[PDB]
């Protein structure tokens, strides 16, 4: 990856989540499960609809009459029409696949960049009160019950409430 | 029992495949394809107007009106590989393709009589194609004819007619009863003077064809060897319509856009089916695949 | 506590963009690459004046058609939707796009008398070849660039007349043969039932009869009249031989070489300005990569283009 | 973003910093203000200015005079001609507006780049010795002053001098 | 202890372009623009060339005395200036469309369709030399044509046909006789009126001679036109004269690939081989582009009026 | 420096590095060393060498002769041949030196990715038993021999073996 977050540190992905593109598998007392985040995911189904539909939005149409007719003494300008239609093919042919692949290594960039975002931001929320162990996963030094959870997910996590415990099962550690 | 909490990304059953620029053949959750191979492999109308489908006859055959064909608008014609003009004589059509492009440019097309049957010929007599009629002489006699026309329509006049050349001069007062013999027409366009080149390689007929103006007079003088118009082809103008060859067969349906392989409804940028095509439609391709990626890599575990 | 903070710029701007995954996104600073704005009206182009037909067209013009004046160079060639006076005589011009095409390439143009109008055509008549498609103030007249010849006496007597090159360029000359209506007129103007022309350069050679025959009068005219054209090498040779039917050059014209011209068709008048891009629809003032108002360019010029808008983001999104 | 720096976890931009495109906003015993770092603007409008300079100069022309003239017998070569026009026609529109989309978001995504390369420039720079708060601030654990703010943005910030004073009351 | 974290520099002098940045130094990169070409005039993919040296097109197919003539190529050439040409003045119809059907081919025998001996029985073949088209100071004339005369003073009607019973196309070219005067025609074809009539399947036209002296060249003011048809297999091409005709006398049977080439080229020739040839030289490179030359036969490179082309592999040089 | 390693928070590169792209430098009891990173570099290797490979492979000719020849009435034909040859050339040369700067672009950026994303993997398999010391140096809270280089390069390093070590180092 170009952001390293997708076949990245997190080297897989999860069959588990339908709900979305982006999201959370969480742990705790009150039970687990997989959760996506819609904000992220709505975001960037936005961003590649648009893409797509701006990719088939910039070609308007060239229409003529076409068929065309030589004669046997008219054989010069003849292959003039067959080096004119054979050039544009190979001009339009190429900006096709050229444009696809570009554009879908940039699409792949922009999901791996969605994805280190997202995550990111939920550590830099959390600071010292949980760690990284790697895989895009975090240990509650404390405990996150459901409200927890969904305040990290929308947010609203607020440090000083846990730090204290945190710092007593970190520092125990540290 | 540290509590966790995990960021993670989608992954499916998904085989998709796509190329990036430094990695090939790659599987992604989700893809779209932006290439269509698709047709209905008919001839249907376009827009709401139905084509023109000249049958056995090719262009020629049918304005020169070829008994094996037989209205006044379309919104493209078709010709089959295997049409052909109903001829009879070894001669040649001039201009034949400047001519069909010209029809190519066209839409309505009313047809009259521009020279009556009965009318028109009282001192000749009539020797085949239905568009033209072939004067030679009333017994022993082919006198001079002039013959003009002027535009009653606000439209160009498409005008043909032809020249024969009897492979000997037997032939030649055999038909036209002169031996020394001229034809010649002119429009205000147009002035041209045939006579005969006797030869042999029976008889030889070449066909020439031109657009009357409105208002515009068309002159017609000869001693022998013509072929006159019966009928001309009063046009007016679209600025454009097409000419498909296609053997494939014409039925009830509507399409944006046409090709000779068959029809298409797509709303995909991109079309490798066939080179020619007609109506809005997607850019003509050689590849074999486009498929852009949408969503993201897919890593099932 | 003290704090320090890293952030960004953001204005009050409302300049709106567009990018691949979003749509008018409003940005702080950005650049227009389109030029929508032309002048309204023809200019000279680098200092050179254009030359303005006006109710004359190129065939009039180098035929000298009288209702123009029948002067040396232009930077392009203007003519009107409706340029009237056109081949005065029905007939036919002979490659005339190509001729067009060869003036579409030069500003040289001298123009002079190949074949000056009294010492040439002794045995020949000279002032009697004007015609009522013509006129000149009313009266029947004729073209000034070329003399069309007839009887003097009952006689009309072949001619050879043969202009060799001594200019240092090509020389453009124009022709004309007539094809009467009548036998009649025929033997009432050049005299000889049967009469041939031809002209030979080493490039052109060319021999006509005269056809005979009257189609549907143009001008009240249904003789015909068929103008040509060629263009003779330096050092090198044109012969017409005549024994009627001839109508031949008086005034014709010399080409040397500077590379560009280009010729315009509109209805636009001619100002007094100077512009280095001009379109039929009207000048442009811009340094810019791209422009919308005209595909017909003529200069130094930017690229057409279909687009509505063309606005590259030079600044960042714009968050207040 | 991208780089999820603008329109990131720092939300917005300031009207306040007319200076320059990026920059420092600080709180002092000495006071307060915006201040933008002039070599990253700077290397910022370097890199924006070759980048329009290059697409202006990648599109230059070559020599025609587009009138051209056909006759009722030559009308095919005059839809040859046509066709001809208008295929580059479009082929040049398209290389224009997908140019300007594609260069836009490159564009965009340059700044974000920059500015999130600048906020970390910064963090890194001072380590312990201040608290990341988000919206792309710190508070910190000391006094800083003018010196020591303008010492953080020449890169010349010293964390020994600061260590003790900041442990203190990291407690 | 340390670990340190870092990235490959050398002493790289390559630099790359990129939109952001000019001139950047930097550790790998690839040229993918050809600027070498092999400086001579080579094969191609082991078989050769056609070189007519000083003679043209016209010349080979005529059989111009100074050609030397055969077989077959991959391409033809044609010197910068190919001079030995049509060496009587006149005129070849369709010369380009000719060269154009040529342009395409490879397989190609000469053979002798009217043969001299037996075919003009009532005419004189032998008197069909001219001064203006000599042989080493004495008189020459193309090997392919026979220029049919008087049979002492008379001259017969000719009908002679040719059916082709190849699996070819076969090329058959011929020419028609303007005389200076009467006095050559009458003197020579013996005939004041003469007609030329040739049928084919497509081909079908008469040539009624038109005399007239024009600028002599080649000393002098004669005139010939030369004409050509392909006639298809099953197909018979029929001749009919009174007089005026120069005739074949060999014709080409044509076997058609669908590529080759025609170069025009100064360069000298040489032993090589080469999968990509230019008139400037031969092409040795696997590189997508090059700037040698726009003209190109064989497999080969687009051509760009790119001065250079590079490519960054590598990373960018800091080698401090 | 788009993802700032390269010219970054990275001040140079290592002329003495001949083995690869990307890799490390190295010191302990048992001394100092250049040794490059594989994995990584190999993979970077394929990138690029596909991107060439596939610029390459996009562009593909038809047979042709583009020549043809006009007479002096020709000239009009003559033209429009002309326009199309120079037409079809600009454009190509656009599209040459285009895509030459973009995937220039694209390229060094790449490389600066993939050093820091090697960067960050050291980082995050190290956590607090090393320091961040600047120019992409760790220091080593406690002490490493050649088989611990060996486990962090090969991507196996072991944390809860150096730990209480470092802590109380720290
Ligand atoms: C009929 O077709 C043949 C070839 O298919 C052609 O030679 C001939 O000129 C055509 N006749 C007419 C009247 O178009």
């Amino acid at each position: 990856g170009l952001f390293g977050a997708i076949a990245g540190f997190i080297e897989g992905g999860w069959t588990g989540m339908i709900d979305g593109w982006y999201g959370y598998h969480h742990q705790n007392e009150q039970g687990s499960g997989y959760a996506a985040d819609l904000k992220s995911t709505q975001n960037a189904i936005d961003g590649i609809t648009n893409k797509v539909n701006s990719v088939i939005e910039k070609m308007n149409t060239q229409f003529i009459a076409v068929g065309k007719e030589f004669n046997h003494l008219e054989k010069r300008i003849e292959n003039l029409n067959k080096k004119v239609d054979d050039g544009f093919l190979d001009i339009w042919t190429y900006n096709a696949e050229l444009l696809i692949l570009l554009e879908n290594e940039r699409t792949l960039d922009y999901h791996d960049s969605n994805v280190k975002n997202l995550y990111e931001k939920v550590r830099s929320q959390l600071k010292n009160n949980a760690r990284e162990i790697g895989n895009g996963c975090f240990e509650f030094y404390h405990k996150c019950d459901d409200k927890c959870m969904e305040s990290v997910k929308n947010g609203t996590y607020d440090y000083p409430k846990y730090s204290e415990e945190a710092k007593l099962n970190r520092e125990e550690i540290d | 029992p540290g509590d966790t909490l995990c960021i993670g990304y989608h992954a499916n059953n998904s085989t998709d495949t796509v190329d990036t620029v430094l990695e090939k053949n790659v599987t992604v959750t989700h893809s779209v394809n932006l290439l269509e191979d698709r047709h209905n492999g008919k001839l249907c109308k376009l827009r709401g107007v139905a084509p023109l489908h000249l049958g056995k006859c090719n262009i020629a055959g049918w304005l020169l009106g070829n008994p094996e064909c037989e209205a006044s608008s379309w919104s493209y014609i078709v010709e089959t590989s295997s049409s052909d003009n109903g001829t009879c004589y070894p001669g040649d059509f001039i201009n034949y393709e400047e001519l069909r492009e010209q029809l190519s440019s066209v839409s309505s097309f009313e047809r009259f009589e521009i020279f009556p049957k009965t009318s028109s010929w009282p001192n000749h007599d009539t020797n085949f194609y239905r568009n033209l009629i072939w004067l030679v002489k009333k017994e022993n006699s082919y006198p001079k004819l002039s013959k003009s026309y002027i535009n009653n329509k606000g439209k160009e006049v498409l005008v043909l007619w032809g020249i024969h050349h009897p492979s000997t001069s037997a032939d030649q007062q055999s038909l036209y009863q002169n031996a020394d013999a001229y034809v010649f027409v002119c429009s205000s366009r147009y002035s041209k003077k045939f006579k005969p080149e006797i030869a042999a390689c029976a008889g030889r007929i070449n066909y020439y064809w031109t657009l009357v103006e409105p208002g515009d007079k068309i002159t017609f003088e000869a001693t022998g060897n013509l072929v006159v118009p019966r009928y001309a082809f009063a046009m007016e103008r679209n600025s454009g319509s097409g000419i498909i060859i296609s053997d494939t067969s014409v039925h009830d349906c509507n399409t944006t856009c046409q090709t000779p392989k068959g029809a298409i409804n797509t709303s995909l940028p991109f079309q490798n089916i066939h080179p020619v095509t007609i109506g809005e439609c997607p850019k003509y391709v050689k590849s074999t695949k486009l498929r852009m990626a949408t969503g993201l890599r897919n890593v099932p575990s």
